[PDB]
DNA sequence: TCTCGTGCCTGGTGTCTTTAATCC
DNA sequence: GGATTACACCCAAGACACCAGGCACGAGA
RNA sequence: GCCUGGUGUCUUGGGU
């Protein structure tokens, strides 16, 4: 359902007949695994044949399809490929059974499933660590540099929780050195680094004194007010909202010749989406983006006034382990969207012939069965023909030298760094890891620290919505972000749901 | 007399511009389902013509009087690269842009398909219509030794032979004409129809082999 | 276990360098050090 | 066009490093084995 | 016999060991120059000398 | 998809047999033959696609001879030539015959 | 017996847009 | 604002072009 | 009756 519909179009001049075709996708049906001999014939498949024939333990995969003709003078059960499933999981036919028929399928009551059958070899998902999506980061920068702070994020939806760009904020000027000590942020899809007075400006709040009003919470900070003094005079110019628009359009990588009346169209996109996307898409919600800049240059000048250090990169409140489930997804979006173009192709021709398509002729299971396929038993994570640049060692082959190197095997992580960059810091021993992820375990040589091993009783978050928190919170004394002023609220607390400012309590001990 | 339909200056400007290899042809249709569908509208699509050349691969060629209208017409186009690179043509360049361009029986010809793929033969003869010639060639055969073909798993040439058909597995129709599983054998030469788009009659070169045989 | 794992490519690469420095020097009869350009790098090897 | 592109073979069969260009790649979509590849690194003609 | 175990022949100084080494104990080669051009491009024809 | 060997458009084979050429079918008639006299007339072989959407200006379509006949697809070349006994015909109806298979 | 459709084999040809320090 | 530098040797298991067009064979009318 | 050829390129996991 993230690209629910297929949409065409011709306008018949050949009494002009519009004639959108359209295809839409439905629920999704669940088979269980089924090996089809050459023959014809079907049954279901346990694993120990699957290990013997070299088989990829996999399920069939139908997905219901709707077509629509539009027209105006002015499907069923498609099958879309095969997924592996994980031995023992929900969805493989050992999970019943029951003890007594374990013995009749070969299969041994101490394997504890957690893998993959893909052409007859068992292959484990690793684990992969990545730092969390929207948060704000603060690091200082080196001295032969310009910029002495540095504020970055990453921003990722909630839902399907998948990344979508990356956004920074850089403060200039070293120590005496590079005279006004402007700040310029970087945008998605914009060539040069914009100072930030002309974005707040070109979200729709101009005057100088609103603009403070949002940034610093104390009026009696005059180190904080001096440092933001050049930031006012390098962009007082821009004096209203249609110039500052124009102004961002004019490097946004876009083609040369697109006039004010437009480009400015153009520009608003790239702020209504791409910037901040995780707070909200929908439009005249330009509120909540423009409170939140001003958070961020905020956090951003308590660093560069050493009133706060730099934050830790280590600190494992800051990370997210990627396991089977987001991983998949991950790949499973890649792969879908390319069955899509192929779907799209198609009907372009198979229309022009003005034929019935049969649908199961316009959806070719390859796709997607050679495609998780191939990448389970490499481990190379992308389409086949960009081999490079994608991420290796993601799938193993499971190790089953002995029954403890099973189990250490199912609960490995990797953090994927390199052995390019020597160092230290990700290869340390956090503080933060106590009882995260074990002290001891770890291989020698270039992995060494990198590649970390679960504790005994660790867990790893499934994933809830957030749609129940906030109704929790409004119902408890939430207050509304335009209701909100620093001069009256000089004391309350921020809350934040999933790195979104979301609202602000007077009285945060009760709550 | 062709001479006198040469281009002027006061004809349309003729621009090139650079498309995916092999959807050229694409790229034309396209053009025109667009010029028709905007004929006598406000915003008629302002241009003329436009083509591809096979011989020019990836490229089609717009005939209009303004740039903008060659970025009109390609606008949307999947086919196109964005990449704002379309090139103008000289008018002195014009005609050669549309330049449309043998066999004779008796001469050689080379088989471009099948399990003759490669080998050379004579025109004999072609067909009425125009289409399809009838070519001597050296045959390979078995004479049916294993029955119960493609260019991979052949036989090596040599001369039909209808004693050893006599001997091994035939029907007279003539002097020294037989047809031998419904192929004809003249003299030891087969002679097959093919198509003429299948031989090749341009800048053949004999082989060691043939200059021995023929 | 990191630093002896890290370090020891940090001195191996030190030690190649080293040898390609040095690895034409040689004492002729003369009792000068030379390279094999015949440039004369000591007059009398480790002065002794 | 193709004037260009005789001289790009003919640079990437010698040297399939050039900066600022994407590399002339197989089919199988890996880069091609230049011939100035063959000899550097641990791998090539000189140090292997 | 890698770039480390050539550098400990030479500070022994057992030059002729190195070469056998590397030469009679595996891939020897004989090849054929012109005294005038110095290039491998002479033609030799054993048993026709 | 065959071209016309007398005019030069492009047009789906059935479109010969169910409506004629819509340039030339008053000479060749095509929309009263047989399979055979549509496929003497028309060829499966040509080569140079041509968009030709406003004959009566082009110079495309004047190079081309066909700057008299309707918007359509044109071939630049098409391959092999009218059948001697057309020919004949064509030129009892004061048509003249300019091959154009090059 | 002829025509049409489907499958297999052979030949030719790419492209939606998406790790860190040093020295010269 | 550009690349080049980044220990040594050794073991073993685990993998491989795609799409389009043409021709031939089989089935149905 | 002497001669007698079985792959490569990667990636991953390991040993000192
Ligand atoms: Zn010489
Ligand atoms: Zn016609």
């Amino acid at each position: 359902w993230e690209e629910p519909r297929l949409i065409l179009d011709q306008p018949a001049q050949h009494d002009n007949i519009n004639k959108r075709y359209e295809i839409r996708f439905g629920k999704i049906y669940l088979s269980r695994p089924t090996m089809t001999e050459a023959d014809g014939t079907t049954h279901a498949m346990f694993p120990q044949e699957a290990r013997l024939r070299n088989l990829t333990y996999s399920s069939p995969v139908y997905l219901d399809m709707e077509k629509s003709m539009f027209t105006s003078i002015d499907g069923n059960k498609v099958h879309i490929g095969k997924v592996p499933i994980m031995l023992r999981s929900k969805f493989c036919s050992l999970r019943t059974l029951d003890e007594v028929d374990l013995y009749k399928m070969k299969e041994c009551p101490y394997d504890m499933g957690g893998y993959f059958v893909i052409n007859g070899s068992e292959k484990v998902l690793i684990a992969q660590e990545r730092s969390a999506a929207n948060i704000v980061q603060v690091f200082k920068k080196a001295a032969p540099s310009p910029i002495s702070h540095v504020a970055e994020i990453r921003s990722a939806l909630e839902k399907g929780s998948r990344l979508i760009s990356t956004m920074q904020i850089k403060l200039y000027g070293r120590e005496d050195k590079g005279t006004g000590r402007t700040i310029k942020a970087t945008l998605p899809y914009v060539k040069q680094d914009i100072p930030i007075v002309i974005v707040f400006r070109a979200l729709g709040v101009v005057p100088d004194g609103e603009i403070l009003q949002h940034i610093c919470y104390d009026e009696n900070d005059w180190q904080m007010l001096e440092m933001l003094k050049p930031c006012i005079e390098e962009g007082f110019v821009i004096q209203d909202k249609e110039v500052a628009l124009d102004f961002i359009g004019r490097r946004g990588s876009a083609a040369l010749g697109i006039r004010r009346e437009k480009r400015i169209q153009y520009a608003k996109d790239i702020l209504q989406k791409e910037l901040l996307p995780h707070i909200t898409q929908e439009e005249g919600f330009e509120t909540r983006k423009t409170f939140f800049l001003g958070y961020m240059v905020n956090r951003l000048l308590l660093c560069a006034l050493e009133r706060k250090d730099q934050d830790d990169r280590d600190h494992f409140g800051k990370k997210r382990l990627d396991l089977a489930g987001p991983l998949l997804a991950n790949l499973f979006r890649i792969l879908f969207r390319k069955l899509t173009r192929e779907i799209y192709r198609y009907m372009q021709r198979c229309i022009e012939t003005d034929r019935d398509f049969n649908l199961n002729l316009a959806v070719k299971s390859t796709t997607i069965t050679s495609g998780l396929k191939y990448s389970l038993a490499t481990g190379n994570w992308g389409e086949q023909k960009k081999a490079m640049s994608s991420r290796a060692g993601v799938s193993q082959v499971l190790n089953r030298y002995t029954y403890s190197s099973t189990l250490s095997h199912l609960r490995r992580t990797n953090t994927p760094i390199g052995r390019d960059g020597k160092l230290a810091k990700p290869r340390q021993l956090h503080n933060t890891h106590w009882g995260l992820v074990c002290p001891a375990e770890t291989p020698e040589g270039q992995a060494c620290g990198l590649v970390k091993n679960l504790s005994l009783l660790s867990g790893i978050s499934i994933g809830s919505p957030s749609e129940p928190i906030i109704n929790f919170l409004e119902e408890w004394g939430m207050e509304p972000l335009e209701d909100y002023d620093p001069a009256q609220h000089t004391k309350s607390t921020r809350i934040f749901v999933n790195g979104v400012w979301t609202g602000i309590h007077r009285d945060p001990s009760m709550l | 007399p062709q001479r006198l339909l040469i281009p002027t200056v006061d004809d349309p400007g003729i621009w090139g511009v650079k498309v995916r290899l092999g959807k050229e042809k694409d790229v034309v249709r396209q053009i025109l389902k667009k010029k028709l569908a905007r004929e006598g509208t406000k915003n008629p699509l302002e241009i003329y013509s436009a083509f591809q050349r096979d011989s020019f691969k990836g490229h089609v060629y717009i005939e209009a009087r303004k740039a903008e209208a060659i970025n009109d017409a390609l606008k949307g186009n999947v086919n196109v690269f964005s990449n704002n690179s379309k090139f103008l043509v000289g008018i002195v360049e014009y005609k050669d842009l549309l330049r449309p361009v043998k066999l004779t029986r008796g001469s050689y010809v080379r088989v471009k398909n099948g399990k003759f793929k490669g080998d050379l033969a004579q025109v004999d003869e072609v067909l009425e219509n125009g289409l399809e010639a009838r070519l001597k060639l050296v045959p390979r055969l078995d004479y049916g030794k294993d029955l119960s073909y493609t260019s991979k798993f052949r036989p090596a040439q040599r001369l039909f032979s209808e004693a050893e058909a006599r001997v091994h597995e035939i029907r007279r129709d003539r002097d020294g004409f037989v047809t031998y599983g419904g192929e004809e054998y003249y003299e030891g030469f087969l002679y097959k129809t093919f198509r003429l788009q299948n031989l090749i009659v341009n800048s053949i070169n004999p082989t060691l082999n043939e200059l021995s045989l023929f | 276990l990191i630093d002896t794992a890290v370090k020891t490519a940090e001195t191996g690469y030190i030690q190649r360098r080293l040898v390609k420095a040095l690895e034409d020097i040689m004492v002729h009869y003369d009792g000068t050090t030379r390279n094999s350009l015949g440039d004369i790098i000591q007059f009398l090897y480790g002065e002794d | 066009e193709v004037e260009q592109l005789l001289q790009f073979h003919v640079a990437t069969y010698m040297d399939n490093d050039i900066a600022g260009q994407p590399q002339a790649l197989q089919k199988s979509g890996r880069p091609v084995k230049a011939i100035r590849a063959r000899l550097k690194g641990k791998e090539g003609r000189l140090r292997g | 016999f890698g770039e480390m175990e050539r550098d400990c022949m030479i500070a022994h100084g057992a030059a002729g060991f190195l070469k056998e080494r590397l030469m009679e104990a595996s891939d020897a080669f004989r090849v054929h120059v012109c005294g005038i051009c110095g290039l491998m491009s002479v033609i030799a024809n054993l048993k026709k000398n | 998809e065959r071209a016309c060997m007398l005019c030069g458009i492009v047009l789906p084979g059935r479109v010969f047999m169910q409506n004629g050429c819509p340039n030339c079918d008053s000479v060749l008639n095509l929309r009263d033959s047989d399979q055979a006299t549509v496929n003497e007339c028309t060829s499966s072989s040509f080569e140079g696609l041509v968009a030709v959407g406003d004959n009566e200006h082009s110079w495309v379509a004047k190079w081309l001879r066909v700057d008299r006949f309707q918007p359509g697809l044109y071939a630049v070349r098409v391959d092999g030539r009218l059948p001697s006994d057309i020919v004949a015909a064509l030129e009892q109806y004061g048509v003249y015959y300019r091959p154009r298979d090059g």
